[PDB]
Formats: structure tokens, C-alpha cells, sequence
């Protein structure tokens, strides 16, 4: 219950106690799509194949980083709270019911490094939410 | 065969905007005509209403008011007077738009004591017009045209003694028909088509289910006729007064259902408007808590038969009634992103319906046969999170564009084959035989089990899921087989003929002109050029038949958005032939002449009210193949037969047309986001990235002008991008049951609230960014507008 | 028991039916959904043997499908389970009359055989 | 008084270890499966040769729902 | 928007007795999806129950 209270106006979204029961978080899956720099030597860089990563412009590569950084996920969606599956009902009450078993699978937010943010505007320290649905 | 009607299948979409030309839209007549047009207004605007008021005071209106007001104060008022108000009203031709009774009561209680009580009038009439239509979903009307033929050559031109009479008869059979559970042709034995591989039925990948009756407590055929709404009208080039198509439910308690409106201008073209989007139960307590089959409900969707008669001065008469000359009209939900084309379209379904799967390898491929798939997928980013941040092919396209390298894809030589295969190998094969392990071969337990990511049922089992070994192929949209976790047909695949084009492309088996290569440095350059080729194509009649359908979805079909699965079978057409490339050198998937098999008796057919007893099954479809069958009428459309399959009411079906979440958050599968978006870029964000740091406004991108110019240029651009990246659940762009303290929200409440809120959902419109800078935001963006949205 | 008019005149068409617990895919994994057990008693003992299986089959609940007994005169007595039905998760409610996923009960049926071994051989 | 009869079920002689202990028809069962099962040679005929659990598997799970 | 509500009806016979009829028992929500699931407290509903003040003025022939 300690999450978002929506108004008829979309924004800003009100939230009760986000510092402890987060509402919108940066998931692991996004962190693995902005943490790397273009000069990284791996087969896959920020979720792309080496070839694609190295082939784009520096400006484009960095923008893709900040788009990824900008994607926040409902904290309630970091585990199965009754909204998963064809015609799953979702909603507030199923959240309460499933939170009794699912509380232990909700994303945990932990500071993580961005070794070389270069020009992208992402800070050297980011706070990433970890959970199994999170992760890609 | 000397006169025909185009298009053969006309589409009109419901909207609560009024049924007049200036405040409505037209179904596209030329494909890709306005993809980037940043002046579109799909919601009725303040400007538009103000404009329509002023010409309503044209012109002897200011005068009768000054006059009436001198005749007024020789008395010294006060107010007006019935016959006095009954005077101004009805010099502003506005009773069409708003009830006479409500204009009067708007002036009746005005306060007055010259050219200045006009403003109090003009103003009070503005806000009733505004109360009704401000922000309203404009109606998309279908224009219907008579062409002279030798095979169409030129629109009919009327000379003074000539007239043309249209006649239209429509019906809704949703409440009469059967439940939609899945697509009956999923178990239908076939040789395979361009649309559907024979594997689906052959290897029992998504068995068709039996379907019981909607409103099953109405028994005997005679009484069930009350469940069918129908209406008809005529218009001729002599008049141009609009006619309503108005029925009743239940059929002749008792609601009036406006199914559409028809107009004809003096040149002889017919304009058809759909209804107002009104769906209702006979009893308020009857809630539409099912995606498709709700008893006790009617909606104002409709479809039916369009005919005409041409009468020349000399006295020759020409009846356009046979099925090669006639047309059809269907009404549909609104298109909430008219510039975002579905990846596979209903027109593509018509194209695929005429090919046999066995002969697809004799298909020839140009690059324009493959570019629609690449371009449409690229543009899904404006309505679907997965196609903006989770789609490795859209990122590779952005890579190419970032070095003006896109024309590499049009390279058919072997130095680009690695390039082409990498992109082709990410697509789902509509054979549905990749990424599967054959379970229990030979036993009745035989089954193709996907080893990719499944879409679970809501009916959960606390046993660990089998790990996926293969990767999820594109596109990431659910399909006709969703009801069966493990089935490969749970996920959408482009249809066999369109995957064949993609296969030839990968091989290097395709042609492309040099002039295409030189306009292909980015994907937007090439789509802009392909869009001019549509413009200048000489065959307007076949282009308007294609444009009517290229904005309709063509899968998945559960049941879909506008039409459903019978549209993918050649059986439903009386005629379906290729005639030519769009351009002599450029195919772009072709121009076809096609026509629906129609019951020439229309509302009067002995099969106007046919069914199959207590259930419908694939056996009744299998028996339909034989045209002397007592089932063959399924393919001979009488009015109301194309839309009867769809969800009743359609708002239920639209509220279910969204994300299907999987245990893995990403990517998020979505049904039909080109027409019912899932994640949109709201106006609120647009107003925080549209501006450059130098823009002349006291408030720039939501910051005070001071704050905005005080930050570095680097940081200012970054704040743009982050804002461009905030995509909003389309379902949250109005109150669909999640607003307020302790609101339940959830799936059902979305179905229930959409009956009233469909007209407030965010509409997507192209909008400009004049000065993107180095922000990475493109010059055209696609913004979702809604009252909650800003 | 059944007149051919039902089929012949389509009085109550058979509906297709989908799988229970459909998210369990492949025949190998679905074997986990079957609860089974077996046992033997003979006239020399008369101590009672429980027919006790597992669900899902070998989290994991013990399920007493029944109990068996032989007396000295050599008659088998067969007792059924305790009437215990349960879902793997307490939040899974049995809302349909017939088809609820995530549920097991201790009903069972099966095969009864015996060997008679006489004094002589 | 409606007579006394001697009757017995078809049985798979292999019981728990029958190869048809885990048989089914794929994603759905339909009457057409049942039609195929009539022919005692078909691959559907196991429907009538009971392995343990074949008589109760049809009923409501759990039975309490069915009784309510 | 804007529903009419018959709260009652009144008659007077020629001997001056007033007859008061209640309404027709119509209850309705402003939106059909507002269901009255609470025994007493449902928002968005109205009904045709009323109560109010009854008065008269007798005028005799003499004045
Ligand atoms: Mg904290
Ligand atoms: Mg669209």
C-alpha cells in the first residue's frame, strides 16, 4: 500500500515512502545498458554487439546510454505481484496478497559505479535496483 | 463492367467529434502520405471551434442582433424571449451540432444592458460547443468514389443532367454471434497461404476452441433477431443533406443506435461517418468484465453494403450492385496513432491471402518489399517501450543512421551479406518450427514445445519454469496462440510471404534501384522518398483501396482491433489479383484489385440471421470451404458479418489490447501498439524537451528562463534527453480505475472504465523540435495528447 | 445410457478443453503433476501400509492417497485418504467448480492385483 | 430387480510403469480425440485402457470445489 | 449530465385535503459503472426519497 497515489493529473506522481519502499527505480537491466563505454573490449557492449557499439558515432552511443539511464520501472513490477501472465488481473489488492510471499523478491537498490561516463551525463555513482525480474 | 466503387472495403472510425468536414478526418487515400506532418490535429481544437463559430455568424447575424437589441431596450431589458432566442438560434446553423434546447437555455439566462452583446452570445455559444467537442476524438470518415472503367480510368465526372445515387445498408451482429475464444482457422487444414503456414494446423500448435453463444438466454432464431441492429439510407448528388443510419436495440427498453451518417456532394462522392462511440448495457448493473464476450451489451460498430446507381441525362442507367463493382464499409475503434503503421497491415493480409505457401520461393523481391517491415518496426518506438529501448534491430538502425550508413542495407552483394543476415536472423519464422523441441514424437502427446520465452497463463503453478535456451525473436508481440503456454504461436511472426521477402533480402536475392540508394543515407530519408513515390503514383483508385487498409492491423488476431481472421483467407473475396508495382521500377508490395464476396440480397438475405446451433467450431469452417454446403454462407458477407466476430463492446477489447507481462520484466510484450499504444511520449514531456537553450520564452522546457540559461549547454541537452525518455503507460492517460486513494486499478477496471474513457485516451500526433542541437532528439517526434497528459 | 439423438442433433456439443496447470510445459515436466504410490499387504501380517505420494512428484507435500490392510482370512481392506486438498501457495483460491491450477487433492484410483500361494507350492 | 452382471474394466497390465501412464493429446482435448480412440489400434485407444489415475483424473480438482 | 428526479406529486380535492404521492422508486448512479456495493454509503448515486415542510393558508369567503 505504501507506493503511488495517482491523481487525475499524470504528473507529478505522488508516492508515500519512496526512500524505503521505492516507487520508480533504475533496474539492473538498464544498468547493463549504460555502464559500459564505447572503447570497452567485450563481445557485447551496453547490450549491443561489439560491432554495432563501435560503429555508431560517439554522440549517438552516449545518447543511447542516457536513454537507458532514464528508463525507470515501477517498483511493484520488479516481482510477480499478480499482474504477470495472459489476462492477469493486477491491481492494488493482488499486490497486497502477493506481497506476503513476494516481499523477498523485490528489487533492492544498491549504489553501483559507472567507471567512464564520459560525456553522457550519467553520474559516476548510480543507484541500481536488483531483482530477478529486473535483470534481463 | 463500366462503373465501379472505390475503395472496395471502406473504413470509418468512431469518434465523439462531430460529423462535419472541417472537424473530421478522412481515411487515407494515398499510403504514407503524412507520416511526418507536424500540423496534424486529430483532436478537435479550440481554434477549430472558434473558427466554426465565426462563420456561423456569417453574415446577417451581427445585424439582427444590433436590431433585436434596439427593439430590445424600447422596454429596457433584462433578457431575451423564446421567439427572440428562437430567432438567433436558427440563424446560426448549429442545431446539427448541439440540441436546439441547449443553445436556447444558454442565452435564456444571459444578462444584458451593441456589437458587444454579440461577445456575450458568441461566448456563451462557444463554451457549449466547447463543452461538447473540445478535445474530442475527430471522426475518420471514408470517402467513396465512383470510377469509370474500360478496369479503372479516372473518377466519374458529373455533367449537368447526371446524378448518382448511393445506397448503404449496415448491421451489427456482435450480440447475436458466438464468443471469441481464438481464431477458428488455427485448426483449419490448409495447403498454407501467404498469411498462415500449414504448420499451425498440421502440428496442432494452437488448436481452435469451440465457441458458445453470446447472450445465450435468447432462444429460437426468431427471437435472436432482436440482437441484430441494422439501418440503411440513401443519398444522391442532387442534395448533400446528411442522412443518419439509425437502428434500435433490441430490434423492433429499446435504445437508438447511431451506426453512421452518409453525405453525398454534387460531384458524386459519398462520405460515410461512423458512430459516436456509444456502447451500453441494457441494465446498468451488467458490467463488461470480459475482453470479448459480454452479454446484455450493444455497441455502435457496424459494417455493410455500399452500392450506387449512375443516371445520365440521356437516360442511360448503370446499376453498381454486382460483387465486382460494389464496395463494403466497416466501422472500427479509433486509431490513436494514425502516423504509426502496424507492422503487418490488413492490406498485407489481402496480399498474402492470394499466395500458396508452396510457391513462396518463386517470389521476386525488391528492397521496397522489405523496407516496410524495417521502417514500421523502427517507428514502433513511439508507442511501445520494447521497440524504443529493448529492440536490437532498431538500435542497429540508429547505429547506421548515425553514420549516414543506412544504404548499406540496400547492398545485395556478398560484402553486406553478414550485415543482412544478422538482422534477418532476429525475426520469428512464421513456420513456427524454429526454437522448438519436439516433445513425445509419434504419440498423441506429440507437441512442438518452444524453447524460447513463453507467455504464462495467469493460472500459475508453483513449479519452476523450464529455462529458455533460445533467444526471443522479433517482433515482441503476442499472437493468435497466446492461450497455450509453450506454443510457438504465442508470439507474433510476420506472415510467410513477408518473411520470404526478408529471406530473399538476407540471401542477397533482391534488386534495388540506384536512385533508391542515393536517397537512403538514413531510414527517414528513404521513407520520405518512398512516400513521394506513393504521391505521384498514377493509379488513385487502387491507391485508395490500399490506403483504406494499410492502417488496419493484420495480426495478431485474438480477435484483433478492427477486423479479424476471416480477412486472411482468399475465400472471403470474390476477386483478389495483383495488377502492378506502385512505380514501374519500385514495388513497395504492389497494387491489387480485390473485392469481397457479398450476399447480393444484403439485409434481406435468407442467411442474414444464420448460425451453427449452440456452438461454432472449426468443423463448420471446414464445411464452409464447399460452396454448396449449408455452411458456405460464412464467406458470403451480409451486412454485419465482418465486425460480428470482434469484442462486444469494443472498449473491452481495446482495454485488453495492451501489455501482456512475463516473469521477466523486459522486453514487455504488447498486442497492437501502433493503433492502441502501450507506452507513449506525453505532452507534459514534450513541453520539457521541445525548446533549445536559446529559445525566446520566459519558461524554457519547464525551467525558469534564468535557470535554463544558467546551466551548461551539456547539462541542458541532457535534461532534454531524459525528458524525451519518460514514456507513460497509455492506460494511465485517463482515469481507467487507478486514480485516487486506494483505487483498485487492475485489468477489469480498465475494461469497465474504457467504455467511458476511450474518448479521453491520449492521441498521438507528430510534433516538431525546431532546434534539437546535440540533444539526440530527432526533428519530428510523436506526442500523445490527453487532458491528464500535460 | 445415451441416445444417439444427442450427437445426431447437436443437442449439447462437446466443448474443447485446455490443459490444467498449463504453465508446466513438456511431458517430462508435467509428470511432476501426477501423485502416485503403491504397496503390498499379505495375510501373514495385517499391519497397515500407507499409500503415500508426493506433490509435486519426486515445497513438495506428502499426500496420503490411502491405506491398505490384509487380515488372516486374506481379505484386503482399502481406506481412502483424509480429505486433504491444498494449493502450493495459500493465495491460490479454488474458484472454478472443476479446474483450479496450483491445487492437489488426495483422491486416487488404480489397480488391484493379488497372488495366492498355496501350502503345496 | 435389474439383474446381476459380471463386468470388468480394461486395464493396462503395466500399471504405474505403462508407457501410456502420462499420455495426452497436446494443447487441447476434443471429441475428435474420443472418436479416434474408438479404433482399438489407433494411437488414441489408450484412453479406454486404464492406467492408475485414469478414472478420477476427469473430476474437479480439488473435489471440494466440485462438491460445492 | 443532469437527471430529473420526481420527488413526489401533490393533489388537493375540492374539500381542501392534500394528497401527497412519493416518487417512483428510481435510483441511479451518475455513471453506470458506479455500483452500490455498500449497504449505506455509495458515492455517485441519487435516489428519489425526500422529506420536507408542509404548510397551508386557509382563506375564508368573508376575507
Ligand atoms: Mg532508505
Ligand atoms: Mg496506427
Amino acid at each position: 500500500s505504501c507506493q503511488a497515489v495517482y491523481t487525475p493529473e499524470d504528473f507529478p506522481i505522488p508516492s508515500w515512502w519512496a526512500a524505503n519502499l521505492p516507487v520508480h527505480v533504475l533496474p539492473l537491466a538498464r544498468y547493463n545498458k549504460f555502464k559500459d563505454s564505447q572503447s570497452a573490449d567485450l563481445p557485447e557492449i551496453n547490450g549491443m554487439t561489439h560491432s554495432i557499439a563501435q560503429g555508431m558515432s560517439e554522440e549517438t552511443f552516449e545518447h543511447l546510454r542516457l536513454e537507458q539511464f532514464s528508463q525507470r520501472l515501477d517498483w511493484l513490477h520488479t516481482a510477480d505481484l499478480g499482474f504477470v501472465g495472459y489476462h492477469a488481473e493486477g491491481g492494488y489488492t493482488n499486490g497486497l496478497i502477493q506481497m506476503v510471499s513476494q516481499w523477498k523478491n523485490m528489487a533492492m537498490v544498491m549504489a553501483r559505479p559507472v567507471e567512464n561516463p564520459g560525456s553522457s551525463g550519467i553520474p559516476n555513482v548510480v543507484y541500481v535496483a536488483y531483482s530477478q525480474a529486473d535483470k534481463d | 463492367c463500366q462503373y465501379k466503387i472505390y475503395p472496395p472495403l471502406g473504413i470509418a472510425r468512431v469518434g465523439n467529434g462531430p460529423a462535419i468536414k472541417p472537424l473530421s478526418l478522412s481515411t487515407p487515400e494515398v499510403p504514407w502520405a503524412h507520416l511526418y506532418d507536424t500540423n496534424v490535429q486529430y483532436l478537435v481544437t479550440q481554434q477549430e471551434l472558434e473558427q466554426l463559430l465565426e462563420e456561423a455568424f456569417g453574415g446577417n447575424v451581427i445585424n439582427e442582433i444590433s436590431q433585436i437589441k434596439t427593439k430590445l431596450d424600447e422596454r429596457k431589458a433584462e433578457k431575451f424571449k423564446q421567439e427572440e432566442i428562437e430567432t438567433i438560434t436558427g440563424l446560426l446553423g448549429l442545431s446539427h451540432l448541439v440540441p436546439q434546447q441547449q443553445l436556447s437555455r444558454s442565452l435564456d439566462n444571459l444578462e444584458l444592458k451593441s456589437d458587444d452583446i454579440v461577445q456575450q452570445i458568441k461566448g456563451a455559444l462557444l463554451k457549449v460547443l466547447s463543452d461538447h467537442y473540445l478535445h474530442a476524438v475527430k471522426k475518420q470518415a471514408q470517402n467513396f468514389y465512383i470510377y469509370k472503367c474500360d478496369n479503372p480510368v479516372e473518377k466519374l465526372k458529373l455533367t449537368d443532367g447526371d446524378k448518382v445515387t448511393w445506397r448503404v445498408e449496415v448491421a451489427n451482429k456482435k450480440s447475436f454471434w458466438y464468443d471469441y475464444n481464438n481464431a477458428l482457422d488455427l485448426s483449419l487444414h490448409t495447403q498454407g497461404s501467404g498469411n498462415l503456414s500449414k504448420n499451425v494446423s498440421k502440428h496442432r500448435l494452437a488448436p481452435a476452441m469451440t465457441a458458445k453463444r453470446r447472450n445465450p438466454n435468447v432462444i429460437t432464431n426468431s427471437l435472436r433477431k432482436q440482437l441484430v441492429i441494422s439501418s440503411q439510407g440513401s443519398v444522391s448528388s442532387d442534395n448533400n443533406t446528411q442522412v443518419p443510419l439509425r437502428g434500435k436495440f433490441p430490434a423492433n427498453e429499446r435504445h437508438n443506435v447511431l451506426q453512421g451518417s452518409i453525405e453525398c456532394d454534387n460531384e458524386g462522392v459519398l462520405r460515410f461517418y461512423a458512430g459516436n462511440g456509444i456502447s451500453q448495457a441494457l441494465s446498468p448493473s451488467s458490467l463488461n468484465t470480459d475482453f470479448a464476450d459480454n452479454s446484455n451489451w450493444f455497441d455502435d460498430i457496424c459494417d455493410g453494403r455500399v452500392t450506387a446507381v449512375v443516371e445520365l441525362k440521356n437516360g442511360d442507367t448503370f446499376e453498381i450492385q454486382d460483387e465486382q463493382s460494389s464496395a463494403w464499409v466497416a466501422t472500427t475503434p479509433p486509431d490513436y496513432a494514425p502516423q504509426i503503421e502496424p507492422i503487418v497491415t490488413m492490406y498485407d493480409m489481402v496480399s498474402g491471402a492470394a499466395l500458396k505457401e508452396q510457391d513462396l520461393d518463386n517470389l521476386t523481391t525488391q528492397f521496397s518489399d522489405v523496407f516496410p517491415i524495417l521502417y514500421r518496426l523502427y517507428r514502433m518506438q513511439w508507442v511501445n517501450q520494447a521497440d524504443f529501448t529493448d529492440n536490437a534491430v532498431n538500435t542497429q538502425i540508429r547505429e547506421l543512421n548515425s553514420e549516414l550508413g543506412f544504404a548499406q542495407l540496400l547492398d545485395n552483394s556478398a560484402s553486406a551479406k553478414s550485415l543482412r543476415e544478422g538482422i534477418f536472423n532476429q525475426f520469428r519464422n512464421p513456420l513456427f518450427d524454429q526454437d522448438i523441441d519436439v516433445d513425445d514424437p509419434g504419440q498423441s502427446s506429440n507437441e512442438w514445445v518452444s524453447n524460447s520465452r513463453i507467455i504464462p497463463s495467469k493460472d500459475e503453478t508453483n513449479i519452476a519454469a523450464k529455462p529458455a535456451t533460445s533467444s526471443l525473436k522479433l517482433p515482441f508481440y503476442p499472437n493468435d496462440g497466446i492461450d497455450y503456454p509453450g506454443s510457438p504461436v504465442q508470439w507474433f511472426a510476420i506472415p510467410p510471404f513477408m518473411y520470404q521477402h526478408l529471406q530473399n533480402w538476407a540471401a542477397g536475392d533482391f534488386s534495388v534501384t540506384q536512385v533508391e540508394k542515393e536517397s537512403a543515407n538514413t531510414i527517414e530519408e528513404l521513407g520520405l522518398f518512398y512516400s513521394e513515390q506513393f504521391k505521384n503514383s498514377p493509379n488513385s483508385a487502387l491507391l485508395c483501396a490500399r490506403g483504406a487498409l494499410d492502417a488496419l492491423y493484420g495480426g495478431g488476431f485474438h480477435p484483433g482491433v478492427e477486423l479479424t481472421w476471416p480477412m486472411r483467407h482468399n475465400l472471403i473475396y470474390s476477386q483478389n489479383d495483383y495488377v502492378s508495382s506502385v512505380t514501374p521500377e519500385i514495388n513497395l508490395l504492389g497494387l491489387r484489385e480485390f473485392r469481397l464476396k457479398q450476399d447480393l440480397q444484403g439485409l434481406n438475405s435468407p442467411n442474414m440471421y444464420q448460425d451453427f446451433g449452440h456452438v461454432i467450431a472449426v468443423d463448420n469452417v471446414t464445411a464452409s470451404i464447399d460452396p454448396n454446403s449449408d455452411a458456405a454462407w460464412l464467406w458470403r458477407s451480409t451486412p454485419g458479418d465482418l465486425t460480428k466476430w470482434m469484442g462486444i463492446p469494443w472498449q473491452s477489447n481495446a482495454a485488453s489490447c495492451q501489455a501482456v507481462y512475463t516473469p521477466e520484466d523486459f522486453p514487455i510484450p504488447s498486442w497492437w501498439a501502433a493503433n492502441l499504444p502501450v507506452h507513449v511520449l506525453p505532452l507534459a514531456r514534450y513541453n520539457k524537451f521541445k525548446d533549445s537553450q536559446s529559445a525566446d520564452l520566459p519558461e524554457i522546457n519547464g525551467m525558469t528562463h534564468s535557470i535554463a540559461q544558467g546551466m551548461s549547454e551539456e547539462t541542458f541537452e541532457h535534461l532534454r534527453l531524459e525528458q524525451f525518455s519518460q514514456r507513460l503507460d497509455w492506460l494511465h492517460t485517463a482515469d481507467l480505475g487507478f486514480v485516487g486513494y486506494h483505487a483498485e486499478g487492475g485489468y477489469t477496471n480498465g475494461l469497465i472504465q474504457m467504455v467511458s474513457q476511450w474518448k479521453n485516451m491520449a492521441m498521438v500526433m507528430a510534433r516538431p523540435v525546431e532546434n534539437p542541437g546535440s540533444s539526440g532528439i530527432p526533428n519530428v517526434v510523436y506526442v500523445a495528447y490527453s487532458q491528464a497528459d500535460k
